[PDB]
Parts: C-alpha cells; structure tokens; sequence
C-alpha cells in the first residue's frame, strides 16, 4: 500500500517527536518504525502534539536517531504473537522472540491494547488457592480466580516468595502460566527459566505450558512499561480464546508506574504526588483490569509491588492495593529478626478471609492469630522499655504464644535451600490451620520458641524440640 | 427479535433528522489530544462543562476554555480520538439520567447501563453539577438512618439527611459499613410507608470491576439489589468519568431527596475520585496546591457532599444521605485530605488497623469517630432511655483513659475496666449481619446492668446470640414495642431489667 | 432458566454484531461511493434551504 | 475592534498590524507588500527561510531586514515597522503572516470550508453567510469533484455501534 | 452608557473578561453576566494586560460561554446595610437568601473599604463573662476584643461557637452579626433554627442579629467574599449606628483557603503549605476592619480551622498575631473526653493580667496553668513507666491536675444533644472560687468523675454525693 512516512523532529531522552503530513497521523499508542542500523526501532504514540506532530514512547534505545529520520507507521499499535506457539519462548516488549529457537510462529497477534472486558466478571472469589505456604494459607488466602499482591521493599524475599509460588503452583496447574518480568534482574529471569527447564515446566522440545515475557530492568522505560502489556495480551488470549485457566506473573508491578513516571518526566506532564505521573491511577487501573476472571477462562495475576523507601503509603503502592483480591507485604523489619519469608502477618489481609468461604474454623484460627500477633505489637513497645515482667500472667502468656506463632510463621522454600540450608517444606491448608489451632490452644507452650523457626507443621516443630531438647541439649 | 430493530430503526431516523436539521458551523477541529484529554480549537460559543461529541463518538467535557482553544475531558479512551477531528458540542451542561427506574441497575459515571440488563428508564435528566440547598430549605436532622450495627448506631448514629465520613485505612472495613448500612435498610424498603423507606445509592469510584461484581452480587444474595443503585466508575475508566460519578450519583440522589423520599449515597473511596481530579488539574495545565493536589479537591469535596441535606417540610421533607469514605495512608488523620473531608462531613467514622486486629470487627475507633447529632438522629430507644445509653460515648472515652495501661485503683476502677471491656466486646458485629434497634436496645442495656458478671470475654460472642434469641421467645412482645413505640417507659424499662436478670440468671 | 434466556439475548445480539461485519463488507464492494454523495448533497442543500 | 480573534501566542503581531492599518488606511497595500515580501522569501528557500533561525545577532538581523527591502520599496505602510520590531523579536516570519491574510480574510471576504458529513472545499467570498454556502456546495458537487474521499460515513457506523452495544 | 465587556476565559472559578473600552473597571470591582439561572457577579481581581481583567466568579461559572456579555457595575460589590440586614440571611453579593422579598436597606457599601486608621483605634480591656469555666478562667475574653476559637476538624469550634451566641447574644442588647464563611449549610440551618427559637431572630418583629452565609458549597470566590459582606455589615453598624457589634465569623480559616485556591489559577506562585503568596496581606486587611474604634466597638469571636490538626499552618498561625482572646480547641484533649476540648495551654488572652482581672483571678488561673504544665510534663513518665515512681508531690500534682482537666469540661446548652445533661451557666466569680478552692486541695478526697461534666464547685459536691449514694 501507500507508506506512511513521519520525520523525526525531537529525540527526549525515551521520547521521540514524529511529524507528519495532512491526513496521516497515527493514533494514539500506534506503533512507528524506524530502520535503525542495529535493527528496528518501534515508537508508541503517546500523544498529539498538534501541527501534525505525535509524542512518541521507545520501545528501545533511542541513541542514534538523527532528527527527520524516515518513520514508517505499522498501521496500529504494538501486535503480539499469541497462541500455544509462545509457550515455551522467551518475547520482549516489540514481540519478537529473544530466546534465539527461530520467530515465532504464531497464527495471530494481538494488540498490546485491548479494553477491559467491562462486567463480563465473575463473583467466583470463593476457590482458596492451596499455596503451600503456611502463612499465606491461613492470614491471607489466595483466589484462583482472583489478584494476589506479594507487596515488599528491596531484600525482603519479595522473588524468593514468587518464584516459590510458581514452583508450588504451575507444575501442577491446569492451564498456562504467564511470566513477564517487569522491571527485574536479567540474571534473575535466566536463572528462574533454567529452573522451569529443569523441572520440565518449560520443555523445549515438549508441551512447555508456560511463556516468558521479558525486557528487564536494562530496557529504557518504553520497554518496562509495556512489558507488562504484552504479557497480558499474552495471558488474555489464553483466557479468552484457549478458554483456560492462566497463571500469570508479573516479578515487579510497580516497575510499570516507575515507567511511567519516567516517561511522564519526559512527556509535558506536571509531575503528581512524589513526583509521580498524574495518570498513574488511571494507567494502574487500566492495567489492572485486563486481569480479570472473565466469562470465558480465569486468571490468578499473582503481582509483586516493590515500595519505594520501604514507604507502604507510596502513591504506586497505595494505588495497586485497591486492585487486588488478596495482598501480601513483607516487612523488612520482620526480615531483621530472620522470620522468613517476611510478610507481615498483620498487613497481608485477604478478601477470602471470610467464615461463608473459609469455614468458621480457619477462620477464628486466623482471627485469633492476629489477636495474639497485634496485641505482641501493641505491647512491644513496654517489653522495650519495661520487660515481661511488668506484664500480668495473661499478657505474658499472650506475649510468649504469640512470639511462638510469629516464629512459626516462618516456612523454608524449595527455591530458597541454598540460602536457609534446610529443605523446603510445602505445608497443605488443614495441616497448618490444625497445627497454629494446637498451637493457640496452648499445647506447645512447654516447647521452646525456636522449635517453630524454619519448621513446617506441628509435627516438624515437636521434631524440632525434640532434637533440641535431646541431641543439643 | 423485533426490538432491536426497531431501535435501530428509531434511532438511525434520529440521526438524519438530526442530519437533515444541524448546520454546526463553529464546531471545533481538534489540536493536540493527550492522555485522556483534547485541545480544540472552535466552538466559540460552548458553554462551560458542556457534554460534546467527538467524531469518533467519545464523549468530552469542557472544563478550561482558554481563549481560541478549550480543554476537553474525555469520557473515555484516546485511541479513537485524533488530530483534526469534528467534535459536536451537544448544546446542554452534563447531565445524568435520573428517576425511580435506575433503582436495580448498574450504571457508569454518565448513567449510561453497564449491567447488560436493558436501557435505562429515567423519569428525567438532572444535571451533574447541582447547587446544593440553602439554608432555609433544609431541615434539622432528626429521623435516623438505621445502620444495623451496634456500635456506630450507638455512639455515632447516621441520619437522613446527614454526612457521616467512613475515614479509615486499606482494607479496614469502610465499604464493609458501608455494606452492612446498605444492607440493614432491607427490613423498610420491603415495606410500604415511604417516609421510612431509604433508598439507596452506591458510588463504585474507582474501585476495580471485579469488586463491583462482588458488591453486586452481595446485594442480590440479601435482596437488596432491588432498591440500591451502583455508578461505578471503574480505574480502567477515563479519569474524567470517576471525576464525575460521584456528582452524578449525588444528582440521582436529590432526585428522591427533592421528590419527598430518603436516599443515601455512600460516596465509598473518593480518595479515587480525589486522585483522578487530580490528574484532570495535572493535565489541564492547572498548576497544583499542596502534594500536587489541585486548589479546589477541598471546593469540589464541599460542594458535591453538601448536596447531601434534610430538606424541609415545605421542599416535601426528603432528604439525602451521605456516606462518604476516605482511605488514608498508615493511619494519617491529620493529612490533607482527610482532615479536609472531616471538616465537611457531618462527623466522621474512623476505622484502623489497630482496632482491627485487636478484635473490634466493625473496626470502631470510638475516640476519633464522633457524630455531630447525637440526640437527634438516633432512635428514641437507644438514645438516652435509661441515661447511661447518652453517656455511652462519655464512658468509652473514660473507659480508654483510663485503660489497662493506667493503675487499676480501686474496687470502682476494677468494676469501671470490666464494664469497658465488656463493652467493647460486645460491640463486635459479624460482617453482613445487620442487627436491628429492636435488637440493639437490649444488648445496650444489657451492657450497663448483667455485663460485669459476664463469663469470659470471649464468651459474650455466644452470650448475645442466646440472648437475642431469648428476646424471641415469648419476649417479641417487647421488641415490637420497642420497635414501634420508639420511646420506652417505665414499666417497658422494668420488664427489660427483670428479662435481663432472668436471663443472665441462667 | 430466566438467564439462561437473558444470555441468549445477549449472544444474539453478539451474532448480529457479528454479521455486522459482512453487511459493511456488502456496501464496501457495492460502488456506492456516487448515489450517497448525491444524496448527501441534497440532503445538505435541504438543509441550508431553511436556513 | 479586529474582526477575528487570534487570541495572541505569535498572532498579536498580526492583530496590531491589522490595527494600525485600520487606524488611518491600507488595508490592502500593506497586505499586498507582505505577499511580496512572503513571495520573495519562497523565491530562494536556503536564503529566505534559514536566514530566520534564532541564531543570528540583532546586527545581521538588521542587515537581513534591509535585504527585503529591495524592488523600489515595494515596502509599505507599517509593513516595514512589523520587520523592524520582529528583528528585535521573535525572528521567523511565517506564521503571523498566514495569521494576517486569515483576519483580512475575515474582514472582507468571510469564507470557511465547512460541510460536516461532506469532506469538501466550499470556499465562499461573500460576507452574508446564510444561503450561498449551499450555492458554493451545489457548484463544489457540480463541477469538479476531483477526490471525494469520505472516509466511511460516520452516522452508518456510529448507529452500528450503538446497535450492537445496545 | 454602561461599561460592557465580553468573557475570553473561563478557568474553574475564574473568569477571564476582556473590555473593548479603554475605561477598563478598576481592580475588586463587580462584573455582571446575565445567566437563565440568574444573576452572575464577578470580581474583578486581576489586570492580564491588553485590556483584559482576570476576575473570580461570585456565583458557580456553569454554562458560561466565550463572548458573554459582562457589565460593569462602576465599583465593588455593595451589599445592603442597616437595620434591614437584621433577621436576614444575606448571599455573597448581598441578595437574601431566604425568600423574604428583596431587603429594603437605603445604604449599600462596598465590601472593600480601607481599615480604621492607627488614630481611631480606640481600645480597652473590659472583661466579658462569657460563663464558660476556661474561658473567664485562663482566656478572658474582652468585650469590644477580637476572640479565635482554633480547632482541627471535628473538635468543637462550631459547638463552641454556638455556646457563645446562646450565652452572649441574647443578652448582647446592641445589634450583633453572624458570617458564616465555607461552613455547612445544615449548620447554617440549625443556628438559624436555634436564634428563631431563642428569639434574638423575630421574623415577624425586630431582630437583632443579621445572617451571611459563604457556606462551602459555594464557589471559592463566594467563599472568599462572604466575610468581607458580613464584616462590611458589622462596620457600618459600628461606625453609622454606633452600636456595639458581636460579629461572628465561623472558621475564618476558609477565606484563607479561597485565596489560596484562586491563587494557583490567578498565575501566582504557591508560597509554603501551598498557599497563595499574599495570604497574611489580605487576611490582615479583612482582620484589621474587625477592631473597636472611637465610634463603636466590635466584639467579634472568629473561629479557626487548623488543617491537619497542625497549629504551626502559616493561617492559623499568622492569624493569632491578629486576635487579642485565643481559644485554642485541640483534639487531644477532646479525645479524653474533655468536649469542650479547649487545651487549656496555649489558650491565652491579653486580659489574664492582675491589672485587668484582679490580683486573686491571675494567681488563681497561673497556679492551674503551672498545674496543667507539671501534667503534661509527666505525660511520658507515666504512661511508660508509672504513676507509683512519682514523689508524693508530685502524685498530688498529678492528681490534682486530673481533677482540674476533669473540671474544665462544662455543659454547654446547646451542646445537650451530645452530652446529655443540661448547660450550666457557671459565672466568673463562681469559676474562680472553686478552682482557687481546688488549687488549696480542700476536694482532693472527692473523685475525679464528680469534676467531669459539671458546672460549679456545688455541682461537684452534688455529683459527688450522687456517686457515692449509688456506689453504696
Ligand atoms: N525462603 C527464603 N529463605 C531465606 N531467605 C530468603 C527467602 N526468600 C527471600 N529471602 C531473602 O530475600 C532477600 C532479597 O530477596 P529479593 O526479593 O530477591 O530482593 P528484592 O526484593 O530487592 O528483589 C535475600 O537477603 C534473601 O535472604
Ligand atoms: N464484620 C466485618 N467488618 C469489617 N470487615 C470485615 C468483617 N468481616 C470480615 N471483614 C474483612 O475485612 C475486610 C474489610 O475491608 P474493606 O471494607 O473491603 O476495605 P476496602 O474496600 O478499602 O479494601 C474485608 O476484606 C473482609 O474480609
Ligand atoms: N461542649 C461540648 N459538649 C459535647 N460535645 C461536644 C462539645 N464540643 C464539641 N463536642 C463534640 O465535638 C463535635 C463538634 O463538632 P463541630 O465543632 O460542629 O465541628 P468543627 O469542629 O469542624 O466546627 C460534636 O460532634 C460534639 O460531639
Ligand atoms: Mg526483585
Ligand atoms: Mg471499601
């Protein structure tokens, strides 16, 4: 046909000015190339400038763009291969594979951007997701259905917990799983695809039910930023027309709003709250929504928000909570003392924690755990300055128990026994809602505190006391 | 399938008379569309937030009109708007649809359905930006807005016409309340008499779609669907249409108020719609107040709660209900925004964390929760009957001063903690179980004489489940007269007390 | 029985959605790019006849 | 009282033309110098549209300006004192122009290419602007008709859409 | 012929007028744009350039065009003045807002006059019995003065305020005013309500107070201008009648605030806190046209919201400079169930002096300010480690200083739909008997519960008596 030729007029660091002729502009968030010497570069149009200029976002590295370099618009925005063809391939943010095993060879490709699917919703937030984490079975259950969120600062364990989510979950799922990887270590993603391949969650030459997303950290923030888009194409197509249950996996949801802030910097934008991007609420949510259950299919989501500063009431952090089912933030104060994985017990929160889901055992075990975990913070700050002493028998008791639960909390993972040294340990929902209900009854206030650390159910912590009590004492 | 035909027939005749009959000439040719928002050049003579119509049939809204060219919000996304592109200005101020037929639908910030059940019967179209009452045409609180919850009915009651904020932290119970209130007005609005039906109305503000099919839902499950009303402005939305759901939702609203009925809107998050305005100001070039919020998120709070009012008898007695919410960040009070909406609201309803875990299921921070009509707006039952049910708020501040952590002093102090703590436990409320007054009075009561003597704490859960069933056996008697009297007398006091000794007798 | 009926509503209003699509395909391929534009010239003289 | 609005932003030099002008007298023989003045900068491009960079010192700006003046002072009227002050200012020339052709447009000739649905050129030079825009559409749909690209009728699908949304 | 310009602008709440004349109208004069829902005024704030005015809308800006037409009114907004004004609730612009017919005032001011000069600045230091315990105890407040009630949201200023009208107004005797400035309508309703039963407002008679309203859900400008209406009333009462004014102006702060909102989209600079930059120039020059002069006195009481709870706000806090009684309310002490909430501290008043109150009267309220002061030094101590460590001084102190805390708190008439027991009018002289009786430790054996919620010493005994009969 005819080409739509644009020149480039402004090269802002990620954002690129393309002007065009009379009746030829591209609309917003279509995609533009250009014939760089190193390959192809494609431009999103961010926005209208007027005259018959458009603001445009990299999806690459804009060095060496020389201004009025020809501009070829693609005729829509960014387009995705879908289909059983990605499981198993490694795909950037353009959509060309990256795991170097030939293109792709995908019937369709879908756009990176799609509307939400309005009220085609389900209320099916009633399947607990058996996780295999003690903690997170029984404060804050996970929705099949539904969107976890797995908050946590830098260290905390926030890619240890995930990792162990997908080792736990998608090698016996039934469906697909999606992993995007926004905004996070090169090395951490080639190490976590080796993991898959070693446990043959991803076979070469084989099924291979799960496709990789990636464009880490080390890509401008065009990349970052649509990432997670063409990860939820990717995970929309299988929920819509495969009609199955994805497993989605985003490593770093907030990297897509630090984006955004970055490009907004750059894009004209009076800057929000922290220096945030205006529409950070309403790109959020725009993201946010392409996750959801759906008529056809379902999907998990399953995110992990980083907070900037160790800061929970960052307006990225603070925005993503609304847009999510059930969350889990981890606490770097928790990490200190060695409790670990670090969610804090009494920040986490689920929707699911209700009697009419869980069972009104579960459910009081739970509730009577964060009894005793908040009044051991309420009353930390006495056992600082005063001690246990001060307290009567009842507050002592409920200190010492709930030290003892807060110990239990901490659980070893299968992908984390380089770092704890002990085998992981995958605890089911009755095992450990038995074990913390033994526990709050009072029959283990005899065993020692430390019993409960890196242990899995009840029986592990009475072996643990035992080798205490017996080998090292 | 002759309707959709004759729909289609209907409205294309629409669209070439409207064809045939146009001649827009000053319609306006597009500049430079951002993120969600348009310049246009044209439309000299477009009034001040008029609805327009762009070419590609997103829907705008003019909030600046810089000389030459306007800013247009759009009620939508910006992949179909481009460069050079008509935009029909409609001719008339954003309005929203409006009248009884909205009631067991879903609809969004413009009123347009979204629940896939059909259009949308309105008895008329309101304006979404309404001035709110005078002075003289409002009425004093009185009639109150039964909550079904224990605690917040007795120490900070709601009534029609009041604005009571629902301030608390993430995920601390504020749409739960919310809920609970919504749902507790099932056992009028099954009735007849309007004067006591409250009908109600549900602002979903930039709260995500899959928790507006839960809210929906919900409300089907304890038939309450029917008489409620949900405009959701989802976070996918345009950022202009959260901006605006809430004043729609308060124009759908004054329609009852104006038309002699009671209405409550509960403006649940509006923190959402707070942040969408704001990055409607961020982006119309409209240079920031404090932490980059814009100067009137205090003006526009103001002015879209104070609609909310008791009109008077001579404006046909109605009155509108508001629940407005705010989700503060680790439990800052004293920050903008939220001291802001405070000042506004008619009280407020602080719900933390801390509480929360603590064991208060309703979450009620009795301290920092305080209602601006006590006396009035409650029910006549619960207010002051035996005098210590007026004092109750006294009490609980007593009763945090003097708590576990200050010296128990004396067999009085002993006796004053136990009361406290008993009667902080029995302010616990299962989520969706609304308690009505007729069953609220005596558990109050029952919380100044027989509380001390309670077994165990954690026992009183159990003990007021017993004791409303002990209310129902051959007791209804005296819980219709409370219920319908309003008022209790002396003897009805008496037998309340020898009811109570029986009970806790056994 | 009642949604199952609404939603059979609802997916025939998808397939008329669907078929849509080949009844804009059927005037792509009509020439019909000179009757409209008479009409939609007479329809604007009509227009400006009133005012 | 200017006859259009270009509501200042590099249009307020045109504006204050127009007013000078119309203060006394030549309406058209300042307009006619600034076509040639815009003619002759057309008629060499690398020296009549790159000499108007902003890198260019006030005293070669000057020299520029004199270098226009040229063809037996077909400059004229206030035209003159536009490149004078723009030499001190704002350096290119290009758009206050089309700012001033556009609002003599207005004053004396009234003409806009509207049509809504047709995508057309109706170009009409009469100031009474009720019924000979319908005589220039029957002349435009008449005579002519050279593209006509109307780019999908947007009722037929707007309709459409609301049909099958509902 | 009228001075006519047409809108080229219309910002939020500000409107953008261009005038084709060289007679431009000068700066805060009224701009009038006829509307279908009525009359729109605007005023004039700003001179853009090329005869262009930037002007803030009185009224709300909904379906205004470019190219109104806007007519000058020649000067500022002028509001009605008199006896006329009395027993009527007066808009931003002067109309009444309750249908009562169109006020029949003869004089019209404007709402921007120069303040009283240095010379006419006539003051005095007489003493007013408000009969609230704090109030004649620790902030006296002086009659002709200038009285803040500072409050976070939600802490009693508007209660408080209320007290003062029940108590002072009725038995005022000279004509008082009412601004309420961005407050709640429905509290503007109540107080209506409340004054017609009290009888100072007789529809169908002669009243005595006079009603301005700028409650918030008015436009930031009307919200800006209402003060000065009301303020511009009790002026001319002053001066013209010579009558001593009570102007009320319930939380004054919200002039502040609608400055500081029409100042970012006026093109000025934000100062700290995100406020306008001219914030203490114009709030000076509203407080200072509040003052008794040679020709009348003004006994104004202004309340004032502090954001955040945050006394150190650059309003509230540059606007105790201008008041002569503070009443500061802070949510602390109202969280111990003190409603009065007045932290006894920093509520301080020129008058607490010997010369002024007497000998007896400061020895008395420095004695309970050193008390109070010893308490809150031993906040800490106690809650952390206990009251036991104390010294038996200093537990006395403690103890003691419980009780005044408790005894602080006073039923307020109007505040019976909250506490549930009847006001008390506890006089100046009752006030200082029994807390110079306190402060010698004669009740130190009576409870610290007979002090709470209690009006005299005898209602302390009485309450006393009461607890001990019912505790047996
Ligand atoms: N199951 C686990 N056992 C022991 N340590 C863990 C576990 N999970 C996470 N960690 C800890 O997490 C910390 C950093 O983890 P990571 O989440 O990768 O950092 P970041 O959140 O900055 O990406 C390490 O210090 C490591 O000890
Ligand atoms: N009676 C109750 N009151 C309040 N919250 C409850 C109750 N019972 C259970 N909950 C739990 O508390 C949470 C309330 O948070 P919610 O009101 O949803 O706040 P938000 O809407 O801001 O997340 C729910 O997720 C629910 O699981
Ligand atoms: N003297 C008092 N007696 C009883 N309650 C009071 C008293 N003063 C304040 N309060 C409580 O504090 C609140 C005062 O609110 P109000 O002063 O009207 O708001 P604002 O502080 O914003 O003006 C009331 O809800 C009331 O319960
Ligand atoms: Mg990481
Ligand atoms: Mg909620």
């Amino acid at each position: 046909s005819t080409p739509i030729t644009g020149k480039v007029t402004a090269v802002i660091g990620a954002i690129v000015d393309v002007h065009f002729e009379q009746s030829e502009l591209p609309a917003i968030l279509n995609a533009l190339e250009i014939k760089t010497p190193q390959g192809k570069l494609v431009l999103e149009v961010a926005q209208h400038l007027g005259e018959n200029t458009v603001r445009t976002i990299a999806m690459d590295g804009t060095e060496g763009l020389v201004r009025g370099e020809k501009v070829l618009d693609t005729g829509g925005p960014i387009s995705v291969p879908v289909g059983r063809e990605t499981l198993g391939r490694i795909i950037n943010v353009i959509g060309e594979p990256i795991d170097e095993r030939g293109p792709i060879k995908s019937k369709l490709r879908k756009p990176i951007h799609a509307d939400p699917p309005s009220f085609a919703e389900q209320s099916t937030s009633a399947e607990i997701l058996e996780t295999g984490i003690k903690v997170v079975d029984l404060l804050a259950p996970y929705a099949r259905g539904g969107k976890i969120g797995l908050f946590g600062g830098a260290g905390v364990g926030k890619t240890v917990f995930i990792q162990e989510l997908i080792n736990n979950i998608a090698k016996a799922h039934g469906g697909f799983s999606v992993f995007t990887g926004v905004g996070e270590r090169t090395r951490e993603g080639n190490d976590l695809y080796r993991e898959m391949k070693e446990t043959g969650v991803i076979n070469l030459e084989g099924e291979s039910k799960v496709a990789l997303v990636f464009g880490q950290m080390n890509e401008p923030p065009g990349a970052r930023a649509r990432v997670a888009l063409t990860g939820l194409t990717i995970a929309e197509y299988f929920r819509d027309e495969e009609g199955q249950d994805v497993l989605l996996f985003i490593d770093n949801i907030f990297r897509f709003t630090q984006a955004g802030s970055e490009v907004s910097a750059l894009l004209g934008r009076i800057p929000s709250a922290v220096g945030y991007q205006p529409t950070l609420a309403t790109d959020m949510g725009l993201l946010q929504e392409r996750i959801t259950t759906t008529k056809k299919g379902s999907v998990t989501s399953v995110q992990a928000v980083y907070v900037p500063a160790d800061d929970l009431t960052d307006p990225a952090p603070a925005t993503t909570f609304a847009h999510l089912d059930a969350t889990t933030v981890l606490s770097r104060g928790i990490s200190e003392l060695g409790i670990y994985p670090a969610v804090d017990p009494l920040d986490s929160k689920s929707r699911l924690l209700d009697a009419a889901v869980v069972g009104q055992e579960h459910y009081d075990v739970a509730s009577k755990v964060q009894e005793t975990l908040q009044t051991y913070k309420s009353l930390q700050d006495i056992i600082a300055i005063l001690g246990m002493d001060e307290l009567s028998e009842q507050d002592k008791l409920t200190v010492e128990r709930a030290r003892k639960i807060q110990r239990f909390l901490s659980q070893p993972f299968a992908v984390a026994e380089v770092f704890t040294g002990i085998p992981g340990k995958l605890v089911r929902l009755k095992d450990t809602v038995a074990s913390f209900k033994a526990v709050l009854e009072g029959k283990y206030d005899n065993i020692p505190e430390h019993a409960f650390y890196m242990v899995g159910g009840i029986e592990d912590v009475v072996a643990k006391a035992e080798k205490l009590a017996a080998e090292a004492n | 399938k002759a309707q959709p035909t004759e729909v289609s027939s209907i409205l294309e005749e629409r669209i070439k008379g409207v064809s045939d009959e146009a001649n827009l000439n000053e319609t306006g040719r597009v500049l430079a569309v951002g993120d969600g928002i348009a310049r246009v050049f044209g439309l000299n003579n477009i009034q001040a937030e008029e609805l327009v119509e762009f070419s590609s049939g997103v829907k705008g809204m003019a909030l600046n009109l810089e000389p030459g060219q306007v800013g247009i919000v759009l009620f939508g996304s910006d992949r179909l708007v481009k460069e050079g592109e008509l935009v029909k200005r409609t001719g008339n101020i954003v309005d929203v649809p409006v009248g009884p037929g909205l009631l067991g639908r879903v609809v969004d910030a413009l009123g347009n359905p979204i629940d896939g059940k059909g259009p949308i019967d309105a008895a008329g179209r309101s304006r979404a930006q309404v001035k709110a009452p005078g002075i003289l045409p409002r009425r004093s609180v009185h009639e109150p807005v039964q909550t079904g919850l224990k605690a917040v009915d007795a120490l900070v009651p709601i009534g029609r016409g009041q604005r009571e904020l629902i301030i608390g932290d993430r995920q601390t119970g504020k749409t739960a309340v919310a809920l609970d209130t919504i749902l507790n007005q099932k056992r009028w609005n099954n009735g007849s008499d309007e004067s006591k039906k409250l009908y109600c109305v549900y602002v979903a503000v930039g709260q995500k779609r899959s928790t507006v099919a839960q809210l929906v839902q919900t409300l089907e499950q304890h038939d309450a669907m029917k008489y409620s009303i949900i405009v959701a402005a989802t976070a996918s939305e345009a950022a202009p249409l959260q901006y605006l759901a809430p004043f729609t939702a308060a124009s759908i609203g004054e329609w009852f108020r104006d038309n002699g009925k009671h209405a409550l809107i509960v403006y649940d998050d509006l923190s959402k719609q707070a942040v969408a305005y704001r990055q409607l100001s961020l982006l119309l070039r409209r240079p920031p107040g404090r932490e980059a919020y814009p100067g009137d998120v205090f003006y526009l709070h103001s002015r879209l709660l104070e609609r909310a009012a008791k009109l008077s008898e001579k404006e046909g007695s109605g009155s509108l209900t508001a629940l407005p919410v705010i989700e503060t960040q680790g439990g800052d009070v004293s920050a903008y925004i939220p001291t802001n909406v405070i000042s506004i609201t008619d009280g407020q309803i602080f719900l933390e964390a801390e509480l929360f875990y603590k064991g208060i299921r309703p979450a009620i921070n009795v301290g920092l929760s305080v209602s601006r009509v006590g006396s009035a707006a409650q029910v006549k039952a619960l207010k002051q009957v035996a005098g210590s049910l007026k004092l109750f708020l006294a009490q609980y501040r007593e009763v945090a001063a003097f708590a576990q952590f200050g010296s128990d002093l004396d067999a009085s102090t002993k006796q004053t903690l136990v009361r406290g703590e008993r009667l902080t436990q029995l302010l616990k409320q299962n989520q969706y179980s609304p308690l009505a007054t007729e069953e609220q009075v005596p558990l109050i009561y029952a919380g100044v004489n027989g509380h001390l003597d309670g077994i165990e704490l954690s026992r009183i859960g159990e003990f007021e489940s017993s004791f409303l069933s002990y209310l129902k056996s051959n007791h209804n008697e005296l819980l219709t007269e409370i219920r319908e009297k309003g008022e209790l007398s002396k003897e009805l006091l008496a037998s309340l007390k020898s009811a109570t000794e029986s009970f806790v007798a056994t | 029985w009642v949604r199952y009926e609404a939603s059979l509503r609802q997916l025939e209003q998808r397939q008329l959605a669907k078929s849509v699509i080949s009844r804009v395909q059927s005037e792509l391929g009509n020439p019909k790019f000179q009757e409209k534009v008479l009409q939609q010239s007479i329809s604007e003289i009509e227009q400006l006849l009133s005012k | 009282p200017p006859p259009v609005r270009l509501f200042g932003v590099e249009g307020t030099y045109a504006t204050a033309l127009y007013q000078a002008a119309a203060k006394n007298s030549s309406i058209d023989a300042a307009f006619q110098s600034l076509q040639k003045v815009e003619s002759t900068v057309k008629k060499n491009p690398k020296l009549g549209h790159l000499l108007l960079n902003p890198a260019l010192s006030l005293k070669d700006r000057n020299s520029v300006i004199d270098a226009i003046v040229e063809t037996h002072k077909n400059l004229d009227g206030y035209v003159v004192n536009l490149l004078k002050v723009l030499s001190e200012n704002n350096r290119l020339g290009c758009f206050e122009k089309i700012a001033s052709d556009f609002g003599v447009l207005n004053d004396a000739h009234n003409g806009l290419l509207k049509g809504t649905v047709t995508s057309a050129e109706p170009l009409d030079p009469k100031s009474f602007k009720r019924i000979e825009k319908a005589l220039s559409a029957s002349k435009l749909v008449g005579q002519g008709k050279s593209l006509k690209l109307e780019n999908v009728v947007k009722p037929e699908i707007k309709g459409g859409l609301i049909v099958e949304l509902g």
